[PDB]
């Protein structure tokens, strides 16, 4: 429930538009991330239990960037969480690339 | 309980004749070290009750 | 408020449920799931669980 | 040891007091290497690995 | 300033917007059902995407916008009560005859 | 020598290699099953050839 943009006047104008018409949840966003990461990591022959633990009643799995304050460093709002160089991605993923 | 109203028993404690005393006979050491357990500042396999 | 004549009240009535659900195994889930926030072996986490 | 086994009760978390690792036969290692891994096994349980 | 705002009027000539009074006691939210369902499965939400949209507008709102919304409902309901009063001749004589 | 190891960075740009956090509370090895099986001579050694 936060319109986070680098342009401060833009986030004030987006409040009165159809931007707030479509919505989604952090719980639903996380459940799609764990489901896809589990299937992909298996296809790479890793077999990590980040999805098995998410389905235990005493364990909770959350996205890493949740503890930060999103109202503060809004100029880096549209920068993705991809961490490694487009060539170190090809190093691991057998020539495949996602950006270039 | 003793007589608490008008030097006589209440509605509830009157007519209780009682029975033979209960004997708490633990079949395991658990009841023995829970009764004397001091739950103030120590781990001691008990609850943390401030 | 001289002429209001309408009142509203809310009751926090709780009922019992789960004829067989083994209370002691939920109390284990509760105090383990919430161990990262509240102290797990305490008389409040056991009471509220 | 028998003093330790006497107080080896189950806690209030439906949990044993300690973790038991019973050694029948010993893997072939030098004695000094065996003592060193006992130091590790005593510290693996501590918060932040001791 | 209170007298000029008609603090002296008869409290019986002041009609609710609905022509009725009310005393509602309905059992309400305690939160034991929501917290129990969280411990069973932390991967769900109780808030639906339509409730997150309605929640967004209350973040982005001022008293002026809410005042006209509810002072328009008060007019709409009082015109529907005026229709019902006229239809069934609700006056002190008619209510007393019922009592 | 610690500023040279990027100890000055915004700690919000450091991402876990999975992109997720984790709170694990797993029922673990106690050793009562293995010691029981040793006394009954049923499965004395549980370590396999692999």
């Amino acid at each position: 429930g936060y319109i986070m943009t680098d342009n401060d006047p833009l986030s004030d104008e987006l409040k009165g538009t159809d931007f707030v018409t479509e919505q989604f949840s952090l719980a639903g966003l996380t459940n799609l991330y764990l489901g896809y990461f589990d299937g992909l990591a298996t296809r790479l022959g890793i077999y990590d239990l980040r999805y098995t633990y998410s389905e235990y009643a005493e364990c909770r799995v959350e996205l890493h960037g949740i503890q930060r304050n999103f109202l503060t460093d809004r100029l880096d709002a549209f920068v993705s969480y991809k961490c490694l160089h487009p060539i170190m991605f090809e190093y691991y993923m057998c020539g495949a690339n996602i950006s270039g | 309980f003793d007589a608490n109203r008008l030097e006589d028993h209440s509605c509830f404690t009157k007519g209780w004749l009682g029975f033979n005393d209960i004997l708490l006979f633990p079949l395991t050491v658990d009841l023995f070290d829970r009764v004397v357990a001091n739950e103030a500042g120590v781990n001691d396999a008990g609850f943390i009750v401030p | 408020g001289r002429a209001a004549r309408s009142t509203v009240r809310m009751e926090s009535r709780i009922q019992s449920f789960g004829e067989g659900k083994d209370v002691d195994n939920f109390m284990a889930k509760f105090h383990n799931q919430l161990s990262g926030v509240y102290e797990r072996r305490s008389e409040g986490v056991a009471n509220f669980g | 040891m028998e003093t330790v086994m006497a107080g080896l009760q189950k806690t209030v978390m439906n949990e044993l007091n300690r973790v038991i690792v019973s050694i029948a036969d010993v893997p072939k290692l030098p004695a000094h290497r065996i003592r060193n891994l006992i130091a590790v096994l005593a510290a693996v349980s501590k918060p932040n690995l001791g | 300033s209170m007298l000029r705002n008609w603090s002296w009027v008869n409290v019986h000539n002041v009609h609710s917007v609905t022509g009725t009074s009310e005393n509602v006691v309905l059992a309400g939210y305690v939160g034991l059902s929501r917290t129990h369902d969280y411990i069973m499965d932390t991967r769900s939400t109780p808030a639906t995407s339509q409730g997150r949209r309605l929640a967004a507008m209350f973040y982005y709102t001022n008293a002026d916008k809410m005042l006209s919304l509810t002072f328009g409902l008060a007019g709409q309901l009082r015109a529907a009560a005026d229709t019902t009063v006229a239809k069934f001749q609700i006056c002190p004589h008619t209510i007393a005859r019922a009592q």
